[PDB]
Formats: structure tokens, C-alpha cells, sequence
């Protein structure tokens, strides 16, 4: 649950989930603020700016 | 304590619990004295050193095993005895 | 069990190893075999009880704590019965 | 029931401090930015939280809370309602500023002896005679408040009793006592 | 306990120690090096699969690799070919004739694990047997005598239902 | 109304020294729960050198509890035992006990005896700090 | 033995396993960009399900500073003869299982770990 | 004191000499090597032990302790811990030079 410090705002709250073993394996999704849909982490990772794995 | 010991483990043990104790050990050598002086921490042993000067000389790699406690990441340059370089580390830490 | 006492006489202190109950006057036999003490010379005194003239170790003075090979309890001593009573 | 609460006698709830003299303090106390450091040296450091802000690494954990302990104990640079909790097993340092943390006063342990003497004891007898007050016993580094999160790492004697305890104390590396 | 292990629940995973995947394309010289007598004694794709199973749990489940064996054989349909032996309890399984061989062998495994029965009823958990000291769940008979006698009889208890099948 | 108009003659009451047991129970008691503490403390240095055998349906860690537990409730139910045998005729909690009136064998255990071990959830109390119940303890401290 | 991931080298992106049959062997490629690499370790894949009988190499010496941990001096080091060491439990989802106590010796410079 | 070796006397340059049981100093180190000499057969019954520079409450406490572990070694008991003043240890360690203990 994120708040920024020196400020009064609404403390905005991300879900990084891994997905149940019940799927070849479990894998590990980000739920974003202001994003409907569940988001894969590494694609969370290359849109902030690295593309490597 | 369901221990036996000798006179030698008697009195370091006592003297194990009371470091804080020692003002002059008056001529006892360190290689008596190197047990309780191992399980002790650097104040005291300039407590103890600048009340007995004579075994200033012995003490210097005891305070090899404080400095890699205090000062890991370091080593003594040449001319640096163990004391002097954890004194001067010492100091110029707390200023 | 034990008995433990520093026969003290000013700068002279003898050991001693006995048991709860013996006869007090053999504590000066078993000064006179080695030190070659007559019985005028083991004028033992009180404890901080007065001293046994029924003459065993199990009466006033000692108990089951003076037999403390921790710390054992004395008093002094003078080597003549009645003439003087010298300390030092 | 259970949801409604009430606070203990002396307990504070931290009422929020700015982080930035802490931050100047670790950034000139040896902790290297996450920025110019590379990955391959956070695997043996102990990351280093302020307010839950991940702001650097450092090398030697101990003689920092070492120093960020004796800084607090002194009222120095970080102020009395900082909470600096070390994870040791999983290597992190956490310093909390803000506020909501609710916290309690602790006398101080050092070698299985109260900071607290007589000297103090006898000041404070004479509170409106010597000034001499509880922020003067804070000051002292005798007292200092320890919250939830870093009273899970402190080690607590219930009384002095406890620490004047023979070879089996059941504990040698107390920590605080409870006033 | 011979009813217990035909009652309780018993996958491949309950018995396995590990499985690794290797590229074996020639059998006549295995590359793991510790099974080569016994795979040149019998001797395909060139993915392995390798299980070792644990002691412990083969012995108290009282299951021969051969019951194993044949549970694929029957679960497939010759599919996929495994050979097994043991004097390490190995099993190698291979893959006889655009989703590479890998990731089915994968997906076969997952299923080697998850969805495979070796012995008792799927929705059995776990049993646990207990020998009664109170009447409530003995086993009351009248004698010839003619008296009430309760009789201490081992009974099972379950963690799912499945109650025909038992 | 005759009961109670001869219970003014007869008078009742509870008091401090219906919950004092005599100097032998109380030596008793102590017995009893020290030698129990030593049994969980034997207990605890079983389960840490793996000498610990699991029974048949459990694993290590709730038999280990189990066998605590064991010897946690016999300490209470012999201190109980005790406390319930060092009462006399005149006491109040006995009177009122074997009345049916109010009270139990449990309540007169946990008065004068011990009161017995917490439980949370049908277990012991919870390490709701890292591996501790209280900061005051070590960590890993399974003892009473 | 375990397996790890191992990297391209002009694009720093991961390996995956294929297959060469005119060669007949095991290659790790990226199939980001075209890079191959012939493989040195044959074992693609490995469970490691009963394989948790292992904690001492995730215990640090860290842990000798923890005030809150058991001290004794009935176990002393094997590596370097000191008397004293903290003791503790292991502190894994795997600990349910055992009450086994595992050792750090409080010695500086020297943090070995062991068990009973 | 006497030649039969059941009472030994030790002086330490203090007038308080003392006496002790040879069979409760048993556990000297020294008295295999300055006793029991460069030849034993009464060179152990002279008797003349004349150590130096000791206080004589400091040798009154390392002689009884010398019986104290004596009988306490080997024996029934093994427990017990021996009490010394924190000050005298200082001093009693020059003992602990002298007796190999
Ligand atoms: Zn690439
Ligand atoms: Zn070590």
C-alpha cells in the first residue's frame, strides 16, 4: 500500500501474485493501480526500461 | 554448574566475570592473563593497558581480533601495530 | 562426612580431615603424632559456641555447615593449658 | 470485542518526523545509492529501508545500527520516535519515520546493567528542584521508545532482577528492561 | 494396514525422490553413466526422463516398480516407452513418434505427478487407523453364552468420502 | 423458605482462607510442577537431538506438542489432585462444589494450585512475534 | 544436480534448450535474436522433491549478533575451537517436519555453522 | 612437617606457614617435580617447602583449596565451584604459576 512521504494523497496499492499451481508452471503477475486486467511482471519490468531478462 | 576446575580455570573464570574488576595486575605475565583478556572488549583494555604499560607489548595482536570485529574491512599499513592503528581508526571514526 | 578447621595459631596453622563426631582431645593426638605436641601445648579454644569439655566434635560450636570445604571456620590458639596464653 | 482497543499507560503513537536528516546521514555514512551500484554487490550487503524506500545497501550492518543506535540514544540527527529495526537473517535494515507507530519506553541494558544508576534516580527526585525532567532521562540515552516492529528484535529483561541473575540467566544479552 | 495402503491415496509424487530430464540420444551410452547395465541389457527419442524414487515411501506403501511400470503402461497405452530397474530406484521414460518433445515430456510429467494413481482411491486423503478403547465403535456380539461382548477390532478412519468404492 | 431460614442459623460464606492449602500441598505443588518442567524441558532436548519419534498419523512437530501437552495436563490434574485432597470439611470452595451449587474441581484447582496452560485456537499460545510468544523470551523457546 | 540459466550474450536474454540432429546433440539457443551455443550439461530439467533435507547453506553468520537467539557453551566450534554459539530451529516452511536444532558459532571471522 | 608423610609444611617468606595433608596436595603439579625430585625416597619428608612472595591468606585459600580438590575429585561429588575473593585472584593467579594447576 504505497503513500508518498511529505504529503497527504490516497495510498495507491500494487499486487505483485504468483498464480496457484492449479498450467505448466506458476507464474508471477502484477496487479497495477488504474489497470484492469492482471499484468505479467516481466512486462511490467521491460515497459519501465530493460528488455534483457 | 555441573563442572569441575583447576586453579588455572578457577580464577579465570571468576575474573571472566569481573574484568571490570582489574585495576593493576601487578606482575603477572599475559600468557597467564591471555584468557580473560581474549573475552573482552577494547575499553577495557585501555583501561588495563594504561594502568599496566608493561604489557602494552604483548597485547598488540589481541587487538587484531577487535579490529577485524570493528574495522573488517580493513588491514594495517607497515609501521602499525594493532593498538595504535585501532586508536587512530577509533578517533577519526568518532570525530 | 568432613570437618573442616584451620588450627590457627598465630603465624603456625595446622590441617586437619574428620569426620561429624570424634572425641575433641583427638584433634590433639593427631596434632602430637606429627607435631610432637603434649596435651599441656593443645589448649584448643572456644569456637564462637564455647568449646566442648564433653569432649566430642558433634557438641557446641560445630555444626554440619563447619565442615565447608568451600570456606572453613577458625579460631586461635594457645600452646599452654593454664601458665600463658601466647598470641604472635 | 477485540476491535475496540485502548493504549497502555505509556504507550505513544508516533507522531511522523521527515526523513531527510536520516537520509543525508546514510548517504555520508558509508550506504551506496541503489543507483551506482551494481547488482552483483546486493547479494552479501544489507539493504537499507527508510520509510519503507529501499535507498541503498551497506557493507557492515552491526557498527551501523551500532551508530544509528548511539545517534538516537543521544538525541543527535535521528530524533527519539525513529524506529530502526535490523533483520539480521534476511539483511535488511528498516528505519521508520512516520507516524502511527505506536510505541513504549524502554530502559536500556548494556552487559546485564541498567544505563540507569542511582545519579539519575536522585535527579529525578528533585524534578522541580534540579529541572531535571523525563526528556532529560531520554536525552541521557538511559530510556528510548521501542515500537512493535523493532521490540521483535530487542531482547527483554521483565525486571532488573533478571539481569542480576547467577550462571543460568536463561539469557547473558539483554538488551532493555521494562520500566 | 495392507487395507490402509489399498484405501489411501497414493500418486507418483507421494513415492518419488526426483525427476530429471536429460538428452540421451543414444541409449547405448547413457550420458547419466549410473544406469548404462541395465538400459544395455534391455538395448525412440532423444529426451529421458529419469525418476529415482525414495526407499521409504516404496517399502511402507509395499509397491514394486513393476506395479509402477505397468500403472504407465495401462495410463498410456503405449504411448511412450519406460524401462526400470533397481538392485536408486530408476525409471527412464522416452517418447516414441510445433510443440518440441521437451515440453510434451514436460506436460507427461506433470502428469506422472499430479493426475496418476498407484494404489487406493482418489478421494481419500489420508486413513488413519486406530484400534478403540471405548464401545462406542466395537464390535458387540453375543456370545453363546448369551452376554453382550464387545470385541477390540481395528476400523479405519478417512479424510475424503468415497464411500462406494470403499 | 426452611432452607433458607436455617441457613441464618447455619451461615455461610467464602473466603481468603478457603483458597490457602496447607505448607505440605504447596510443597506438593511445587514438586509436582517442577518435575514436570523438567519432563518438558527432557522432551525438548529429544525433539532437538531428532531422538523424537513420531507417532503413527502425526508429524514431529504435533507430536512433539502432543507429548507437551501430555505432561503439561497430568502436572495440572495431580497439583489438582493435591489441592483437592488438602481440603477440609469446613471449606467453602468443597462446600460449594459438592453442593453442585457453584463451581468446579477445576475452579478450586486453578485457586489454590495452578492455573493451568493458556490455549489459543486448541493450541498453545502462538509466537506472534518472530519465533517468540513475549520479547521477554528466547527465540525458539518451546519450555511451559 | 540442480540446473541454472544460462545467457545470450548479444542480446542478454535466456537460453532455451533444443536439439541439433545433424550433430545429434543438446544446444542452448536464443530465439531473441539467433544466437546458438552448444550445452555442457546434458540435465534440461530437475525436481527436487525430497531434496529439502539441506538448511545449513541458507543459515549466514549474521545471526551470532542476534540478541534474541539461544546462547550455549556446551557446543563449542568445530573449525575453530570457541566455546560459545547461538543455536535455533530451522526457520522454513520444511521445519514442520523437525525440531532440529542447527548451530552458529559466535566467534568473529570465523561464522561456522553445523548441526548437533 | 614430621618425616612421616602425612603432614607436609610450605612457606611462602610470610610468617603464617601452614601444614597441609602430602595425600590432600596430591594434586600439585610441582610436587612431582620439586618434592618428588631428582630422587624420591624422603626427599618428600623434609618438609621444608619454601616458596616465596605469596601473601599468607592467598596460599591459606590455594591449600585449601589443594584439599578442597583433593576430595572432590574422583569422588561422589563433582559439582562444586570454588569462592575466591575478585581482588586476591590477581595474586592467587602468581599461584597459579607456581603449583602447574
Ligand atoms: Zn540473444
Ligand atoms: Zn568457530
Amino acid at each position: 500500500r504505497s503513500c508518498l512521504e511529505n504529503s497527504s494523497r490516497p495510498t495507491s496499492t500494487i499486487w505483485v501474485s504468483m498464480l496457484a499451481r492449479g498450467a505448466i508452471g506458476q507464474r508471477i503477475v502484477a496487479t497495477l493501480p488504474y489497470i484492469k486486467q492482471e499484468v505479467p511482471i516481466i512486462i511490467v519490468f521491460r515497459a519501465l526500461g530493460f528488455v534483457s531478462d | 554448574l555441573p563442572k569441575m576446575m583447576t586453579l588455572h580455570q578457577q580464577c579465570i573464570r571468576v575474573l571472566k566475570n569481573n574484568i571490570d574488576s582489574i585495576f593493576e595486575v601487578g606482575g603477572v605475565p599475559y600468557s597467564v592473563l591471555e584468557p580473560v583478556l581474549e573475552r573482552c572488549t577494547p575499553d577495557q583494555l585501555y583501561r588495563i593497558e594504561e594502568y599496566n604499560h608493561v604489557l602494552i607489548e604483548e597485547t598488540d595482536q589481541l587487538w587484531k581480533v577487535h579490529c577485524h570485529r570493528d574495522f573488517k574491512e580493513e588491514r594495517p599499513e607497515e609501521y602499525e601495530s594493532w593498538r595504535e592503528m585501532y586508536l587512530r581508526l577509533q578517533d577519526a571514526r568518532e570525530q | 562426612m568432613d570437618v573442616f578447621l584451620m588450627i590457627r595459631r598465630h603465624k603456625t596453622t595446622i590441617f586437619t580431615d574428620a569426620k561429624e563426631s570424634s572425641t575433641v582431645f583427638e584433634l590433639k593426638r593427631i596434632v602430637e603424632g606429627i607435631l610432637k605436641r603434649p596435651p599441656d601445648e593443645q589448649r584448643l579454644y572456644k569456637d564462637d559456641q564455647l568449646l566442648d569439655d564433653g569432649k566430642t566434635l558433634g557438641e557446641c560450636g560445630f555444626t554440619s555447615q563447619t565442615a565447608r570445604p568451600q570456606a572453613p571456620a577458625t579460631v586461635g590458639l594457645a600452646f599452654r593449658a593454664d601458665d600463658t596464653f601466647e598470641a604472635l | 470485542v477485540g476491535l475496540v482497543k485502548n493504549l497502555a499507560l505509556m504507550a505513544y503513537i508516533s507522531v511522523g518526523s521527515q526523513p531527510s536528516p536520516i537520509l543525508e546521514f546514510l548517504e555520508e555514512w558509508s550506504m551506496e545509492n541503489l543507483e551506482e551500484i551494481s547488482p552483483a554487490a546486493i547479494a552479501d550487503a544489507t539493504k537499507i529501508f527508510v520509510n519503507g524506500c529501499w535507498v541503498g545497501i551497506h557493507k557492515d550492518p552491526e557498527q551501523l545500527m551500532n551508530t544509528l543506535r548511539k545517534l538516537r540514544r543521544q538525541m543527535d540527527i535521528i530524533v527519539s520516535e525513529v524506529s530502526m529495526i535490523r533483520d539480521i537473517r534476511e539483511r535488511e535494515i528498516r528505519i521508520y519515520t512516520d507516524a502511527g507507530r505506536i510505541c513504549r519506553p524502554l530502559l536500556i541494558v548494556e552487559k546485564q546493567k541498567l544505563l540507569l544508576k542511582k545519579r539519575h534516580i536522585d535527579q529525578l527526585k528533585e524534578r522541580e528542584y534540579n529541572n531535571y525532567s523525563w526528556q532529560d532521562l531520554v536525552a541521557s540515552g538511559v530510556v528510548e521508545y521501542i515500537d512493535t516492529l523493532e521490540e521483535e528484535t530487542v531482547m527483554l529483561a521483565m525486571t532488573p532482577d533478571d539481569l542480576q541473575e547467577k550462571e543460568v540467566a536463561y539469557c547473558s544479552t539483554y538488551t532493555h528492561c521494562e520500566i | 494396514k495392507d487395507i490402509l495402503c489399498r484405501l489411501e491415496h497414493t500418486t507418483l509424487r507421494k513415492v518419488t525422490a526426483n525427476t530429471a530430464i536429460y538428452y540421451d540420444p543414444n541409449p547405448q551410452s547413457t550420458v547419466v553413466a549410473e544406469d548404462q547395465e541395465w538400459v544395455n541389457v534391455y538395448y525412440i527419442s532423444p529426451w529421458l526422463l529419469r525418476v529415482e524414487l525414495d526407499r521409504k515411501h516404496m517399502t511402507d506403501r509395499k509397491l514394486t516398480m513393476e506395479q509402477i511400470a505397468e500403472k504407465i503402461n495401462a495410463g498410456f497405452g503405449d504411448d511412450l516407452n519406460c524401462i526400470f530397474n533397481d538392485d536408486k530406484l530408476v525409471l527412464r521414460i522416452r517418447i516414441m513418434n510445433k510443440m518440441d518433445d521437451d515440453v510434451f515430456l514436460r506436460c507427461i510429467e506433470s502428469n506422472m505427478l499430479t493426475d496418476m494413481t498407484l494404489q487406493g482411491i482418489e478421494q481419500i486423503s489420508k486413513v488413519y487407523m486406530h484400534l478403540p478403547q471405548t464401545d462406542n465403535k466395537k464390535k458387540i456380539i453375543i456370545t453363546e453364552d448369551g452376554e453382550f461382548k464387545a470385541l477390540q477390532e481395528w476400523i479405519l478412519e478417512t479424510d475424503g468420502v468415497s464411500l462406494m468404492r470403499v | 423458605t426452611v432452607i433458607n431460614n436455617w441457613l441464618l442459623i447455619e451461615g455461610h460464606t467464602i473466603g481468603i482462607g478457603d483458597s490457602i492449602a496447607d505448607s505440605k500441598t504447596y510443597q506438593d505443588i511445587q514438586n509436582t510442577i517442577k518435575k514436570a518442567k523438567q519432563d518438558v524441558i527432557e522432551v525438548i532436548e529429544k525433539a532437538h537431538n531428532n531422538e523424537l519419534e513420531p507417532t503413527p498419523g502425526n508429524t514431529l512437530r504435533q507430536t512433539f506438542e502432543n507429548q507437551v501437552n501430555r505432561i503439561l495436563n497430568d502436572a495440572r490434574d495431580k497439583t489438582g489432585s493435591s489441592a483437592q485432597k488438602s481440603l477440609s470439611e469446613y471449606n467453602n470452595f468443597k462446600s460449594m462444589v459438592v453442593s453442585g451449587a457453584k463451581g468446579s474441581k477445576i475452579n478450586i484447582s486453578q485457586v489454590i494450585a495452578v492455573v493451568g496452560q493458556q490455549n489459543v485456537e486448541g493450541k498453545r499460545i502462538p509466537f506472534g512475534f518472530k519465533h517468540r510468544t513475549l520479547p521477554h523470551f528466547i527465540k525458539d523457546d518451546y519450555g511451559p | 544436480g540442480f540446473v541454472g540459466i544460462r545467457f545470450c550474450q548479444e542480446c542478454n536474454n535466456m537460453l532455451y534448450p533444443k536439439e541439433d540432429k545433424e550433430n545429434r546433440i543438446l544446444l542452448y539457443a536464443c530465439r531473441n535474436c539467433d544466437y546458438q551455443q552448444e550445452a555442457d550439461n546434458s540435465c534440461i530439467y530437475v525436481n527436487k522433491i525430497t531434496h529439502e533435507v539441506d538448511e545449513l547453506t541458507q543459515i549466514i553468520a549474521d545471526v551470532s549478533q542476534d540478541p534474541t537467539l539461544p546462547r550455549t557453551e556446551d557446543h563449542p566450534c568445530q573449525k575453530c575451537g570457541h566455546k560459545e554459539a547461538v543455536f535455533f530451529q530451522s526457520h522454513s516452511a520444511r521445519a514442520e517436519d523437525a525440531m532440529r536444532l542447527y548451530y552458529v558459532c559466535t566467534a568473529p571471522h570465523c561464522g561456522h555453522r553445523w548441526t548437533e | 612437617e614430621g618425616p612421616d608423610a602425612m603432614y607436609v609444611k610450605l612457606i611462602s617468606s610470610d610468617g603464617h606457614e601452614f601444614i597441609v595433608k602430602r595425600e590432600h596436595a596430591l594434586t600439585s603439579g610441582t610436587i612431582k617435580a620439586m618434592l618428588s625430585g631428582p630422587g624420591q625416597f624422603a626427599e618428600n619428608e623434609t618438609n621444608e617447602v619454601n616458596f616465596r612472595e605469596i601473601p599468607s591468606h592467598v596460599l591459606s585459600k590455594v591449600c585449601m583449596y589443594f584439599t578442597y580438590k583433593v576430595r572432590y575429585t574422583n569422588s561422589s561429588t563433582e559439582i562444586p565451584e570454588f569462592p575466591i575473593a575478585p581482588e586476591i585472584a590477581l595474586e592467587l593467579l602468581m599461584a597459579a604459576n607456581f603449583l602447574d594447576c
